[PDB]
């Protein structure tokens, strides 16, 4: 069984940079190798087949070469919409086998996150659980720090973070932070604050609300 | 035969068909069921013919 | 105009069975071969098996024949029968048409994908809560509102805004499995704080495995 392997697993380059992705086979596959592009939540899109053939409709900034056990996909000029995971597929022998993928991220100028704080709605409080949500919007790089302060006390072990995939147009991210505590614990405090530290921030931004207000 | 179809994957070949001089090798393809003329001097054809002749 | 549509995805118990469909239009199964490919969540792609136009079947040997690929030419539809499922069989299941080039099998047309989850857990519908866009006194930059889709199983959940009228500014976060074993996500949207005082924002949550659909209007 031919196993395909790719290098590297991830990479980040700028708009206009040449980028290559290696595909190795555990065994000779001649020229029977293809390249697939897959954006988040979507199906793979065929790019290169027969090692070097570009299929109709695919921009010629994509290019392929190689033979035997070594193959390579070249993106000659990176575009913001190139954000995707790139897979190589071998159709020389059954079972047809895919590489584990290569993650391509777009490098861009530092963008500071716009921050928002959301109090738990009264409709939710009925069930007995409060969810406080901090929203970090449209920032780059993706590395950010978010701390929860409840009446100026540092929280730990209650929050959960989630990040969106990179934007296909402006290459930014968005991060949500959810603080989860019971109805009892929520109603024994006042100030609920979200402190955000980021590279685009000259100074950490803090968004906060009280309790029981409009 | 004729000319030789280039870069046909082995996994796409159902069986081989040797014609009586009209080497003439024809491959039956699995994905589209066509009959394609294969290149006799390809390495994987020479190994395929050995498995059939019990060698 | 070639269009592939999967269906039949949903929750299954371990050891259980399931069938998927793939209705193809714009081309004939008698001419073109069709393949099944699966992808575990956050993982790689795995070729399940092939269905030729001739047409016989080709399978991936590593699946232990716990799957069966079938065809009904009169419906121009392909099937995949899944038997004695494991937790590891939880994946998005695509079908793809074989381009039919002499080179070999190449997937030129794909379906949207359908998600099979294998778990002993019970189905639960999402409670929908509003994330109120409190200004709270600053209006000039973009305001932020959304919905809190909490406590549901299993994936996926479809979130929209104003029946699709809003196509920009919306971030629907990937669900995060909580300690309870129930998924949860939020769907935010940045809109001009100028209105607000005019535009009415509604979120459209849909959870097919639970048969529940909730329309929640988010107001300041």
């Amino acid at each position: 069984d031919i196993q395909m392997t790719q290098s590297p697993s991830s990479l980040s380059a700028s708009v206009g940079d040449r980028v290559t992705i290696t595909c190795r086979a555990s065994e000779s596959i001649s020229y029977s190798l293809s390249w697939y592009q897959q954006k988040p939540g979507k199906a793979p899109k065929l790019l290169i087949y027969n090692a070097v053939k570009l299929e109709s409709g695919v921009p010629s900034r994509f290019s392929g070469s190689g033979s035997g056990t070594d193959f390579t996909l070249t993106i000659s000029s990176l575009q913001p919409e190139d954000f995707a995971t790139y897979y190589c597929k071998q159709y020389w022998n059954t079972p047809f086998t895919f590489g584990q993928g290569t993650k391509v991220e777009i490098k861009r100028t530092v963008a500071a996150p716009s921050v928002f704080i959301f109090p738990p709605s009264d409709e939710q409080l009925k069930s007995g659980t409060a969810s406080v949500v901090c929203l970090l919007n449209n920032f780059y790089p993706r590395e950010a720090k978010v701390q929860w302060k409840v009446d100026n006390a540092l929280q730990s072990g209650n929050s959960q973070e989630s990040v969106t995939e990179q934007d296909s147009k402006d290459s930014t991210y968005s991060l949500s932070s959810t603080l989860t505590l019971s109805k009892a614990d929520y109603e024994k405090h006042k100030v609920y604050a979200c402190e955000v530290t980021h590279q685009g921030l000259s100074s950490p931004v803090t968004k906060s609300f009280n309790r029981g207000e409009c | 035969c004729r000319f030789f179809e280039s870069h046909v994957a082995r996994a796409n070949v159902k069986h081989l068909k040797i014609l009586n001089t009209p080497l003439q090798i024809v491959a039956r393809l699995k994905n589209n069921n066509r009959q394609v003329c294969i290149d006799p001097k390809l390495k994987w054809i020479q190994e395929y013919l050995e498995k059939a002749l019990n060698k | 105009e070639v269009q592939l549509v999967e269906s039949g995805g949903g929750l299954v118990q371990p050891g259980g069975s399931l069938r998927l469909s793939c209705a193809a239009s714009g081309f004939s199964l008698t001419v073109y071969s069709v393949h099944w490919v699966r992808q575990a969540p956050g993982k790689g792609l795995e070729w399940v098996g092939a269905l030729w136009g001739s047409g016989g079947t080709e399978y991936n040997s590593n699946l232990k024949s716990r799957f069966t690929i079938s065809r009904d030419t009169s419906k121009n539809t392909v099937y995949l029968q899944m038997n004695s499922l494991r937790a590891e069989d939880t994946a998005v299941y695509y079908c793809a048409r074989d381009q039919g080039l002499n080179y070999g099998s190449l997937f030129d047309y794909w379906g949207q994908g359908t998600l099979v989850t294998v778990s002993s857990a019970s189905t639960k519908g999402p409670s929908v809560f509003p994330l109120a866009p409190s200004s709270k006194s600053t209006s000039g930059g973009t305001a932020a509102l959304g919905c809190l889709v909490k406590d549901y199983f299993p994936e996926p959940v479809t979130v929209s805004w104003n029946s699709g009228a809003l196509t920009s500014g919306v971030h629907t976060f990937p669900a995060v499995l909580q300690s309870s074993g129930l998924y949860s996500l939020s769907s935010v949207v940045t809109v001009p704080s100028s209105s607000l005082g005019t535009q009415t924002y509604i979120c459209n949550v849909n959870h097919k495995p639970s048969n529940t659909k909730v329309d929640k209007k988010v107001e300041p």
